[PDB]
């Protein structure tokens, strides 16, 4: 147990970079985040059609788990506000299901190991290995074809802005001219606190996007660093923490979206 | 740095909208109807 | 002398984490307590708790934003 | 040197985040607990909590204004 | 250096936000909890709370005026 | 001087651990005490504790990410 | 990566084995309980 | 390097204001809670609260005046 | 000018001990205080206490990872 | 540096006036809350509070004396 | 710089005493309060207290190890 | 780098005042609260209260002694 | 440059004192409150509080001995 | 007396000059070929003489009903005995003389420091008196606890006493504690051992630093305003001297109690 | 003689000590004598 | 202030103090206290 943490075969360094533009031979260039986002959308749609093509009483199998999770989500959102528990359910459900599998994809082997490129080799007496990668030729960087979709500041930014637009539209849906009455109403000191409220409302989607992107990117970076430190028998607790926190943040995004919706409508 | 690509940003927004529409059309409406049937006729 | 902008960004983000983190912790602890001894007021207490968390996160995001402006 | 202004702005914003952050956190926790213990006095306690929140955030607003003045 | 004045005023404003911010937070939390406990003494407790608020804000104004003298 | 980047990374990560470290502890202590007093209300108490932990941990992640960008930018 | 991929695969396999040993009986039991409740409701 | 005087004045005033502020806050919170618990003892409560407030303000005044000495001759 | 790397490693370790240390202390104090008033809720409270302990330890691991990264470059 | 003396005096003042202030605030708040119930103990609780305030002022005046020594050699 | 290696160990040990010190203090305070409330749960109380103490001491051990590594080289 | 010893003395005394000061404050507040709750237990409480008072002052005196050794 | 050892010793001692002081303060406060509530469990209360204060003082002593090794040797 | 005190600016007429009193060690009082007489040892002998005189005066008649000085002497011993009985039951008799002596001696040493002329009266080896001549001025009547040697001596004698009376009370068990537990008292045991090792260090340092801070505070307040300014500080320090004495006594008794139990 | 005397410091210390004794007599003289008298009365009555 | 002879002499003086007051300030007072308690 305490004699099998060999470091002779491991990554040479800890590669850290932002979203890397993929080759993009045709027009409208794509990146490594868009392809994985599309493949996760495909997986989600496949699971949806599998749970949909066979719908009946006494659910069992994939359909049972899907219905259980969906009813748990309805119960969780109903605990906040039952007025819009169904009118806004598809958005939060889709965002949650996409983010959960996006965070899960980062744990798949090959993420950061497969490169598209647009023992003795390891350094001795050092805790980190120095085995050169396959793409080390041409002075390349071994661009990761598979990357966590939420580890990119574009998918998170897009879901944040779509959530903000949905929340603002649903609030303006039934509120009359009441938004302005809550922002700088010029009634004593309520105007100043309304100004802070407006600023916070404006900065909420940016905060959400940055939080999710940073969380997932930091998870991937810490996994890479732990792999560099010791190839195996080190990162089991950290992998478990990452797999927990990915789904946790995925549910958090939807819950915060619903909470902001309720706090805007009320 | 940020890697903020407006083209990729609009592409991601369109993909998210399409995913939301697909999810609303499949396994959301149907699962909701099934749950309502199992709850309103239990 | 190297770029002090790195140290500035580090200090800004670090203190923005230091303060609002404890603020959110205290807010959530109090909200959970008030829910525990009185569940009937959960809607209003969660609304006010979310307002407070937004204000703390507003301060934290202000710190992060000025840190980013210094960085670029 | 060159980055002294950046360090100053970052430090000011960070401290103005750490102080008022904990202040508003404690304010919201106490207000939520009081509301849970007494729904009837909710209007008065919410008004006083908002006043305290404004003062605590007024301090942070002063800090951010000073940082922007140094930056500008 | 030629920027130490900015660091000074920034630190002064930041700590003036640090201290009175938490002071205001604790004062308002305690006052609101007491008001929720017994609304009948609201006038007296509000008066004492405002006195404490002014004292903490007196400290904050001292710090801010020191920063103003340094900054200006 | 020369190696200020490592100092900045260390300071950012350290304070990011400092703040949310206290916040998460306070949240967990309050949630556990409330659950112990009222075992039946944990159904929403646990979820609220987790969503509160989210906001605290977000700041630590902000610090860690900023430190990583500094050390690798 | 010639070496990082192997370490990632080993870690993923160990995590999957741990989850199956620990975090697989509870989810299956919950699903079975939900199915039994649904069957009773019919 | 001549700005060290301003740096010292600012550090002195800020770190001499941060402590007494928290002290006054806790003092007033406890005093208000006790007054709510028992309005009849408010006289002695306010007396002792003012004693503690003066002690904190004594510390703050020391910090401010020595910062003034640093700033001036 | 040159030994700043050790200073950064030390600062990272120290503050990543500062935060999670108080977090774990508060978590354990709250957990034991709750467990004192409710013996049979131990199974429920232990899970949440361990989750919070791990999250604080997650922050500590962040700090230690950064310290090791700057410790070896 | 030539101006280190002023910064040192400021730090010995400001850093020395933080903990004593919070301790004074906590002592006074606790004493007032205690005298809220059973005010007849006022003499003994005031005596103990004065012992505590002397210790806090002891630390604060240690700081002040060190600052005065540094500022004047 | 000729120095900066003593300062690193100093800061590391100081902050590793800052964090775990308060953590252990709060742990012990909660434990004694729970023991006073519930005497016969002492075995579980002591067990959980020691687990929390060990988890807190992990950070202090890390800090001491870092300080020794800096000192020895 | 003249004057470094003065800054060292300042930092040592400042932190030694910060820590044990709050420790003493907490100890005295807890002791007086317990005495107010149960006056009879004072004869057994004050001993341990002073034990803790001495234990807290140990670190502050350590700081003062180290500051004096640094200055001399 | 040359006085960095003195600053290292001072910072080590001060930081190692700042934390454990508050820790033992909260320890003694909790122990006193528990003793006032229940004098019959006083033996176990005193034993556990002394174990905890010994832990915290051991942390402070680690800081002090590190500072001593820094100053001498 | 009105708050509109005018004599606050007496420093112009009465300038004490810089606080030359900064010695952290002993200065020889009288030149003797053998061991030197410190400014602390002379006051220690004076305090021994004072204690002997008070004891013989309060026990010369042994009057049944204590009156005058007899009651004053009896009250402090009664309070200490009651306190120690509250701490421990059967070890009051065993340690009462040592703990009472270590209380009274250091209490009188602390109180002697505030005696006027301690920082002013001295022997030649703003400008004082000696600096006018070629010989420098060393102070007279330096407090005993101000000397690190005396505090170290009392700390080590307390450590020897507690170790001896723990060993005798608990047999071989106290000699090696319970290190063989290996489950708990294997990592806690060494921590308690180092705490015991530093216990005399902390005990001596407490008194030494407190008294040193007291004297330097008195000199500093005299430097700033040598009129009406050091009155609250003087009151605080005469209070804190007795407080530190009682703290030392109660602390060593409590350490003995935790050692035996 | 070999006497080292600081004129201002000695006078200031004498004045401070005299004022401290005056304030002790004004405040801390009634309770100390009162407790002595109470102890004496309790012991004398115990015959 | 680390002279061995001087703090050794201080230790000697302190031991002499305790052993000389045992017979004059403690034994008479302890006997009087014991008899007084025995008298009631």
């Amino acid at each position: 147990i305490a004699s099998r943490f060999f470091l002779y075969t491991g990554p040479p360094h800890v590669e850290v970079a932002a979203e890397v533009i993929f080759d993009g031979i045709p027009g409208f260039p794509i990146t490594n985040s868009f392809v994985v986002a599309i493949i996760i959308d495909i997986f989600v749609i496949a699971l949806a059609v599998a749970a949909t093509r066979n719908l009946q009483m006494v659910p069992r199998g994939l359909q049972n788990v899907m219905e259980f999770i969906l009813e748990s989500l309805y119960n969780l959102f109903r605990n906040i506000n039952a007025k819009y528990v169904a009118t806004a359910f598809p958005l939060v459900a889709t965002i949650f299901l996409f983010v959960l599998f996006g965070n899960w994809f980062g744990l798949l082997p090959g993420v950061g190991s497969i490169g598209v490129c647009h023992p003795l080799s390891s350094v001795a007496a050092a805790e980190g290995e120095e085995i050169h990668d396959t793409c080390a030729a041409q002075g390349k960087k071994l661009v990761p074809l598979f990357r966590a979709p939420a580890a990119d500041l574009n998918f998170t930014f897009a879901i944040a802005v779509i959530s903000f637009v949905f929340i603002e539209y649903w609030g303006f849906r039934a509120l009359g001219p009441g938004y302005l009455k809550k922002f700088f109403n010029t009634n004593g000191i309520m105007s100043f606190v309304g100004i802070i409220e407006f600023i916070s409302e404006l900065v909420k989607p940016f905060a959400l996007a940055f939080r999710l992107f940073g969380n997932i990117f930091a998870g991937e970076v810490l996994l890479v660093v732990m792999a560099f430190l010791v190839p195996l028998l080190l990162p089991l607790p950290f992998y478990g923490f990452e797999v927990f926190v990915g789904f946790i943040q995925a549910l958090i995004f939807a819950l915060l979206t619903y909470a902001f919706l309720n706090i805007a409508v009320t | 740095a940020l890697g903020i690509n407006p083209t990729l940003f609009i592409a991601q927004l369109i993909n998210f909208l399409l995913l939301i529409f697909i999810l609303r059309a499949l396994l959301y409406r149907p699962v909701m109807n099934l749950l309502n049937e199992r709850t309103r006729r239990i | 002398m190297e770029g002090l902008n790195l140290v500035a960004t580090a200090l800004a983000v670090g203190l923005g984490a230091i303060g609002p983190g404890v603020g959110i912790g205290i807010i959530v602890s109090g909200a959970v307590q008030a829910i525990g001894r009185n569940p009937e007021i959960e809607n209003r207490v969660v609304t006010y708790m979310f307002i407070g968390i937004a204000f703390t996160e507003a301060l934290a995001i202000f710190g992060l934003v000025i840190a980013f402006l210094i960085g670029f």
